[PDB]
């Protein structure tokens, strides 16, 4: 996160760290949707152009984290994956269309003060909140500049009109994506950056006061560059696939 | 179920320092 | 790396 701020303790009890064993390092962000399900970007696990192909045996999930590099002794829980589910149609070939993956934890995690699931949007929620001008929240432990924080970073970003999103890149944009960030003439800034991927873009419902995951940090050309925006996987759009694998397995 | 209701915030009726920024954009 | 070992 560029132009972000340190999160407060328990600000994002759903934030998950994807961490590889050997060499031990931050892979990506993630989000707890249930006691045994973690949602991330597929590009975190599979990206052939970069020879990236992670099996479950390669990963560890860290929930309830605040410090980036520290082993938060009595706070965080470390989970082993049972099985990873990449959307069968994720397009790593062209534009990261359908950049979503589900990870089944080997054993359910106990909730606490620092570990709590975020809500998945329903049709009316998405309909209400997914509007240009509406700010969402991105959290992560990724680069600070296009340079690594000690603590979870946060920034609030406004959803941008589809046209403006389309017009800011040469990349082929789909319905399974949205963009967010400030416009050059808005005088505020910030964005996600390397290591932020798979992290949640969440909004708080004014109807019921709950936090819903509207998006997933997918991509963007550089970090916080003017006239450029961040692209997020649109969660509602891929909700039935998510529903499909949860109910199936 | 209990989703999106933060233990340290919503459950205690405490507001994070920038959440109002969000609810104001709505 | 910059990482504190995990059990
Ligand atoms: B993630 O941490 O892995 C990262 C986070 C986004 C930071 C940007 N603000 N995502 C990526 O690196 C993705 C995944 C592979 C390529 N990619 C990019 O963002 C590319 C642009 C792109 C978009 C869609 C398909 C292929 C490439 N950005 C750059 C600078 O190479």
């Amino acid at each position: 996160i560029v132009e972000g701020s340190d999160a407060e303790i328990g600000m994002s009890p759903w934030q998950v760290m994807l961490f590889r064993k050997s060499p031990q390092e931050l892979l990506c962000g993630a989000s707890l949707i249930s006691d045994r399900w973690v949602l991330t970007a597929a590009h975190c696990l599979l990206y052939p152009p970069w020879d990236k192909n992670f099996t479950e045996n390669d990963l560890l999930v860290r929930i309830g984290k605040h410090s980036r590099t520290r082993y938060e002794r009595n706070i965080e829980k470390i989970s082993m994956l049972e099985k990873i589910y990449i959307h069968p149609r994720y397009n790593w070939r062209e534009n990261l269309d359908r950049d979503i993956a589900l990870m089944k934890l080997k054993k359910p995690v106990a909730f606490s003060d620092y570990i709590h699931p975020v809500c998945l949007p329903d049709r009316e929620t998405a309909a209400s909140l997914l509007q240009a001008g509406y700010k969402g929240r991105v959290t992560g432990w990724g680069n600070l500049k296009e340079g690594q924080p000690s603590v979870l970073q946060v920034v609030n970003l406004p959803i941008v009109e589809r046209p403006v999103c389309k017009d800011s890149t040469r990349i082929r944009i789909t319905d399974n994506m949205f963009c967010a960030g400030y416009k050059p003439d808005e005088g505020k800034r910030g964005d996600a950056c390397e290591g932020d991927s798979g992290g949640p873009f969440v909004m708080k419902s004014p109807f019921n006061n709950r936090w819903y995951q509207m998006g997933i940090v997918s991509w963007g050309e550089g970090c916080d560059r003017d006239g450029k925006y961040g692209f997020y996987t649109h969660v509602f759009r891929l909700k039935k696939w998510i529903q499909k694998v949860i109910d199936q397995f | 179920a209990d989703c999106g209701l933060r233990p340290l915030f919503e459950k205690k009726s405490l507001e994070d320092k920038t959440e109002r920024e969000l609810l104001e954009s709505y | 790396g910059d990482f504190e070992e995990i059990p």
